[PDB]
């Protein structure tokens, strides 16, 4: 055979904050921020970099509670990024940053849940 | 033998190591990251 | 009036100085830069008291060179850079058949082979980028794939395809349903309809998407000044002035698009 | 995603509300209107009941599919809005 | 077509002239 | 520092020059009569110190540019605040000449910044590749950020050392001792920033579109002062002088 | 069966102008960069972006009628390149043509909704179909053909008609790739100085259209 | 040398200068015909002193772009095109030769691969449709057939054929009255006296096929398309 990019690519099901489930493609070792910007659920212009301190949490996602033990624990960096932009300083205990989750051929068919866009222009 | 252990064991293990980093720059120095984060306060 | 005369006469002494300033400059560099020149590359030639038939539905792009006797049908395109010489034989291109860039199509010297005949191209046909035509008889309803090579002596059938980067050897036949390619060219699989859909669907949006640029390629200098102005005017937007204002700026006819090209048809 | 024990509690409780419906009967596969005789109205009602506990909506092409209580129950698993 | 047409041009001209003129005077004259 | 953030960019960059130069005049137009037995001097040397501390302890926690700058203003605020702590003609000519430089080099970075803002710009690691891509901003910015930290041979240095020796003459040497260990943490958040647009190697670019006209040569003649200033300084020591004195007579 | 077309007469067999390099379609208007050179050759349809630092050189076709066409920064595209953009992919991914910085694309290389990845070398006569994908890092050799939906793995020189692994590059050409590419962008750069802003062919069609009137 | 880089580049700023008056000029009459956007293609095109050198009896076609130290002899011909950049060092182009269409024959752009060969073309060498000479060399009276990508430290003999498509691989010699093709290039056959005289009978035949396009590319343009293009409505 060949390499073949199907052989890196993971599929996804991603949630609009409206209750729709529609299902993304990404690829194996890139961020899942950047699965989720190919089809536009989330803005690129908002998130260029996927990079830790360029961010304050326009990758925010909602993972599944069985799904969420299949991944890297939250590191401290993450857990400052997401408690400052929650609006109410509190932790969902279930949501992870999307620029610090890279996929994998082992995060097959895992559901995320995409919530409600927040303002960045200045 | 004794000057080559005094070489190592002692000039180079302890004086200059991280005795000096520990009060230095950057040993306990870096408390600065514990406290200016905490300027939000 | 004696205004508008002085100013023109300063205008005009203004033009001379500088056109002596720009002799003056090229004296200096020795001579040594060849002037751009106007252009001299013709659209379609004639060779031997022969003439294309281009027809009035076809786009040629200015940039390509149809010349001699080549016949082109309603519908068809020939895209930039592309060349078609047929000069020494004929070349016929069928109705809805497009040729894309930088492509070749050139014909045989009639005596190549003893028995050669003239380059033709039959309907609803798609030649991909690059590919080089020396002699083919390629059939309607066909696929070039781009940067396939076919040599003098082969045919395409109908519902056949090539696939991209492929050498066709002379006097080969492909024939229909067959995805021949390589560069020995031999066979590599048969075709699914899926496949057929796909060849018919890129004739016709190649068909679909010739109009636009053939429309752009045609219009007059104050025609462009226009819509250069146009297009800067309303790059931007800016829709809380304008719900100040009480107006809606709409974008102008000439800066939208049919909907046929679009990726899924939009209306908004 | 949801476990599967709260979803099967929630689809083998509603379904003995019909005053027909055995409750020995019901189980995570038993389909609605072949396994247990049921009626093209109950076939819809139960679908209706599974929208009637939840706010969420089920779409008229998503109703006539599959009658089966293992599908159903696995659909309501992979329900994120469901708790 | 010896004329110039645009009056509000010409206008800006004679104004582009003047204001270099007196420039001019003004960096001389002072 | 969140209407600093919150406000447009070439808002927040008349904010932070225009309004502290006119407060300073009533605040010396006032000093003038209102010394009541150096009642003023006591405040603005405690909100001095304390602005030169949480400015240098609150910069190195911040990630956007703007919160950045909107932090460096208020140690510049509390460095100039010095020189009203001692009521000298030398400590009043260090406040002007340090509002004077403060002011050159805070336009200088907001024109930089509004620059890199027609491709928005929000992050400090935005600017990360910008020594590839511009090799010539990031040396304007670099240079910009080395004033604002105080380095010898820029003109932000000459500010900050005439107003350390106005703190000196009065006799307030926990002045010196408080702006130098701030001067050493401002310099280091400073060339921290230095530090992502040359050393680092980030793996996805941001490219920016090319300025403007009125912003280039904005940034080039301040980029000349800065550079230039040390070895002609005279006139602006002059102009101070005079100034300084003419608040009585 | 028809063998009948009727010419049109008022079809241009010689354009004074010439070919147009720059051809907006509707609102889509291509972006140079004022660093960028573009060879007078090249034409320019539809949304394509050319970045700093990025050349393209003589007989170039650049189309992006259908999506997206994007060349990055110092990354050139060679003598009669044909890049092409479809509306989508087999693999599913999108199929904007993206070409990423310090990408050495060969001659006569035929790219169609092709994603390269920044520093990599496309050889001549190569051919990257819809949906292709080429790692970081790697080097695809001269006349190598690569179907849709395969990918190049980082790292790795790859060659042959159906592309196949040939091996694995060092360390010393992995980091020549982008000086290869600065190289390159020296040389556009040298070219970019010989045209001046307006071209002064003006006075020749004035010329002409006195020789006739007006 | 140096002194000459830098009388040209005064020269860039003066004629700089004398356009942006004349453009000045031009508005101050109301004109705005300057910004016509016209081609600034030319078939000829230097770089610096660098100047292509074409026989006055040899063909180029006007779409061909030629760049750079290029020599062409008599008799032969550069068809429509055709690109031909040798900058960083010449390209020589023999007499009665025919660079046919879409063909490329450059040299390579850079030093990093290390020494940049010049690419020398023979006398009645036929090189095919679209084929990509780079910085090779080939003997005279030799064939290069369609697509073929010969790359640099080539060297094809005299009365030498390569295949079409073939693909030529780096530092390779092909022997005379050998037919090379392939991916990578490899021997086949050997070539027939029928050939040869094949390929003999091709360059003439080329030679007089050129005078005839040339003639027809040396007629005035036409006026009336002209006037019809300044017209539209
Ligand atoms: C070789 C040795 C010499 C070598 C040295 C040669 C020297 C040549 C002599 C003088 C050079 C003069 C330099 C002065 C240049 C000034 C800047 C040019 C200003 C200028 O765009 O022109 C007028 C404008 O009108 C004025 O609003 C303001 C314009 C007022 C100034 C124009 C008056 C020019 C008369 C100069 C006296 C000529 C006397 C004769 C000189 C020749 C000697 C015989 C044309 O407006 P416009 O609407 O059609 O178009 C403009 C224009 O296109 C651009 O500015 C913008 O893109 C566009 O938005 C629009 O503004
Ligand atoms: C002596 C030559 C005067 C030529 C005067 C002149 O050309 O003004 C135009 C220039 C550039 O302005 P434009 O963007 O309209 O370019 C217009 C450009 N001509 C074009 O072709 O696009 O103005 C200046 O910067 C110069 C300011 C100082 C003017 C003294
Ligand atoms: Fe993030
Ligand atoms: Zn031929």
């Amino acid at each position: 055979g060949s390499k073949k990019v199907s052989d890196r690519i993971v599929k996804l099901s991603a949630i609009d904050p409206d209750g729709y489930k529609q299902d993304i493609i990404g690829l194996s070792g890139q961020t899942l921020l950047r699965a989720l910007t190919h089809t536009g659920l989330i803005d690129p212009a908002s998130h260029r970099l996927d990079d830790i301190e360029a961010c304050s949490a326009e990758c925010e996602v909602q993972i599944a509670e069985e799904w969420l033990e299949k991944l890297p624990p939250r590191t401290y960096d993450e857990e400052y990024v997401l408690k400052r932009s929650s609006r109410s300083r509190i932790l969902n205990k279930h949501s992870r940053l999307g620029c610090q989750v890279v996929l994998t051929q082992e995060l097959q068919g895992m559901v995320v849940a995409v919530p409600e866009a927040k303002p960045w222009d200045i | 033998r004794s000057f080559l252990r005094f070489g190592y064991e002692v000039s180079f293990e302890a004086l200059d190591k991280g005795a000096i980093e520990i009060l230095g720059p950057y040993g306990i120095s870096y408390t600065f990251r514990r406290l200016a984060e905490r300027i939000s306060q | 009036g004696t205004l508008g005369r002085a100013i023109y006469t300063v205008g005009n002494w203004i033009r001379g100085t500088g056109q002596a300033l720009d002799r003056v400059g090229s004296l200096l560099q020795g001579s040594h830069r060849i002037e751009e020149h106007l252009s001299r590359h013709r659209t379609l030639m004639n060779v031997f008291d022969k003439s294309p038939l281009v027809d009035k539905d076809v786009f040629v792009a200015p940039s390509a060179s149809v010349i001699g006797d080549v016949q082109i049908g309603k519908g068809s395109s020939i895209w930039y850079g592309c060349v078609l010489r047929g000069d020494v034989n004929n070349i016929s291109v069928g109705s809805g058949t497009n040729i894309q860039d930088n492509t070749l199509v050139h014909v045989a010297k009639t005596n190549i082979s003893g028995k050669v005949l003239p380059t033709l191209i039959g309907d609803n046909v798609t030649v991909g980028h690059s590919a080089v035509i020396h002699g083919c008889t390629v059939e309607d309803d066909a696929f070039v794939g781009m940067g396939a090579t076919l040599l003098d002596g082969v045919v395409v059938e109908k519902h056949a395809m090539v696939a991209a980067g492929s050498l066709v050897k002379q006097n080969t036949r492909i024939p229909s349903g067959e995805v021949w390619g390589g560069n020995p060219a031999k066979f590599m699989r048969k075709l699914t309809d899926e496949e057929i859909v796909y060849i018919s669907q890129s004739a016709k949006n190649y068909i679909n998407l010739a109009q636009i640029h053939a429309s752009e390629n045609s219009k007059s200098f104050e025609q462009i000044e226009v819509e250069r102005a146009l297009r800067k005017k309303y790059a931007r937007k800016d829709e809380d002035y304008d719900s100040m204002l009480g107006i809606t700026r709409e974008t102008p006819p000439e800066l939208i698009l049919p909907d046929n090209v679009l990726p899924g048809g939009k209306p908004v | 995603f949801l476990d599967k024990s709260e979803v099967t509690d929630r689809v083998l409780s509603v379904v003995k509300n019909f005053q027909k419906v055995d409750p020995s009967k019901v189980t995570p596969k038993a389909n609605f209107q072949n396994d247990l005789g049921l009626d093209s109205l109950d076939s819809v009602e139960v679908v209706m009941a599974l929208e009637e506990e939840f706010g969420f909506e089920i779409p008229d092409n998503e109703a006539d599919k599959i009658q089966s209580i293992d599908l159903a129950v696995d659909f309501i698993a992979s329900h994120p809005q469901a708790k | 077509p010896k004329v110039s047409e645009d009056k509000n041009r010409n206008y800006a001209v004679v104004a582009g002239v003047v204001a270099i003129v007196g420039s001019i005077g003004w960096y001389l004259k002072a | 520092p969140d209407i600093y953030e919150g406000s447009p960019t070439p808002v927040t960059a008349f904010l932070s020059i225009a309004p502290k130069i006119s407060i300073f005049a009533n605040i010396l137009r006032v000093f003038i009569y209102g010394s009541y037995g150096a009642t003023l001097q006591q405040i603005f040397f405690f909100c001095s110190i304390a602005s030169m501390i949480l400015g240098a302890l609150a910069a190195m926690a911040q990630t956007k540019v703007k919160r950045l700058l909107a932090y460096s203003s208020i140690g510049h605020v509390g460095y100039i605040c010095i020189g009203f702590s001692c009521g000298t003609i030398e400590g009043i000519q260090s406040l002007l000449i340090g509002i004077f430089i403060y002011a050159l080099m805070t336009m200088d970075a907001f024109a930089i910044v509004l620059a890199l803002r027609q491709t928005r710009v929000k992050y400090i690691a935005d600017l990360g590749a910008l020594a590839k891509t511009n090799p010539i901003l990031a040396i304007t910015f670099s240079i910009t950020m080395f004033s604002y930290a105080g380095i010898p041979p820029l003109a932000g240095f000459c500010s900050k050392f005439y107003l350390f020796f106005a703190a000196l003459g009065c006799g307030a040497y926990f002045l010196a001792l408080v702006g130098v260990v701030t001067s050493v943490i401002g310099c280091f958040y400073y060339i921290r920033l230095v530090k992502r647009m040359f050393f680092d190697t980030p793996r996805t670019w941001i490219l920016y579109e090319p300025m403007d006209r009125n912003k280039s040569l904005l940034l080039a003649m301040t980029s000349f002062f800065i550079t230039l200033f040390l070895l002609y300084p005279s006139p602006l020591f002059s102009v101070t002088h005079q100034m300084a004195l003419s608040l009585y007579l | 069966p028809k063998s009948q077309v009727t010419p049109s007469p008022d079809r241009v067999k010689w354009d004074y102008r010439g070919q147009r390099q720059i051809i907006p379609l509707g609102q889509w208007l291509p972006k140079v960069a004022v660093d960028a050179y573009v060879a007078p050759n090249v034409v320019l349809a539809g949304q394509v972006t050319v970045w700093d630092g990025s050349s393209v050189w003589n007989g170039a076709v650049l189309r992006g009628d259908l999506n997206k066409i994007t060349v990055g920064f110092c990354s050139n595209v060679q003598e009669r390149c044909v890049v092409h953009a479809a509306w989508s992919s087999p693999t599913g991914l999108p199929a904007q043509t993206l070409i990423d910085r310090y990408v050495t694309v060969g001659a006569y290389s035929l790219l169609r909704s092709c994603t390269i990845e920044p520093e990599c070398i496309i050889g001549q006569h190569s051919i990257l179909m819809e949906g292709s994908l080429v790692e970081t890092r790697s080097i695809l050799e001269a006349g190598s053909v690569l179907p849709p939906g395969r990918r190049i793995p980082s790292g790795e020189l790859w060659g042959g008609n159906p592309a196949r692994f040939i091996r694995t590059l060092t360390n010393e050409e992995t980091l020549e790739i982008p000086k290869l590419a600065v190289a390159i962008n020296h040389l556009s750069g040298d070219y970019f100085s010989e045209f001046l802003p307006y071209s002064t062919i003006y006075l020749e069609v004035e010329k002409f259209k006195k020789s006739l009137g007006i | 040398g140096t002194l000459g880089r830098a009388f040209y580049s005064v020269g860039f700023w003066i004629r700089e200068t004398g356009q942006a008056l004349d453009r000045l000029g031009c508005r101050l009459q109301g004109k705005n015909y300057f910004r016509e956007q016209l081609s600034r293609h030319r078939t000829l095109m230097n770089v610096f002193d660098k100047a292509p050198i074409v026989d006055k009896e040899a063909f180029v076609a006007p779409s061909a772009s030629v760049i750079g130290d290029v020599h062409i002899g008599r008799g032969s011909s550069i068809w429509y095109g055709c690109v031909l950049r040798g900058d960083v060092n010449t390209v020589s182009v023999g007499s009665g030769t025919n660079i046919q269409d879409n063909s490329l024959v450059h040299v390579a752009k850079s030093n990093l691969s290390g020494k940049v060969h010049p690419t020398i073309i023979g006398d009645n060498v036929t090189i095919g449709h679209s084929a990509v000479l780079h910085g090779c060399t080939v003997e005279d009276e030799t064939f290069i057939g369609m697509g073929a990508t010969l790359l640099d430290g080539v060297v094809v003999e005299k009365h030498g054929m390569v295949a079409a498509g073939a693909l030529v691989r780096q530092n390779t010699r092909i022997p005379s009255g050998e037919v090379w093709g392939g991916n990578p290039a490899r021997f086949l056959r050997k070539l027939t006296d029928e050939e040869i005289a094949f390929i003999s009978q091709s360059a003439t035949n080329y030679s007089n096929l050129a005078q005839a396009h040339a003639a027809e590319n040396a007629k005035p343009l036409n006026v009336i398309e002209f006037e019809k293009v300044l017209r539209k409505k």
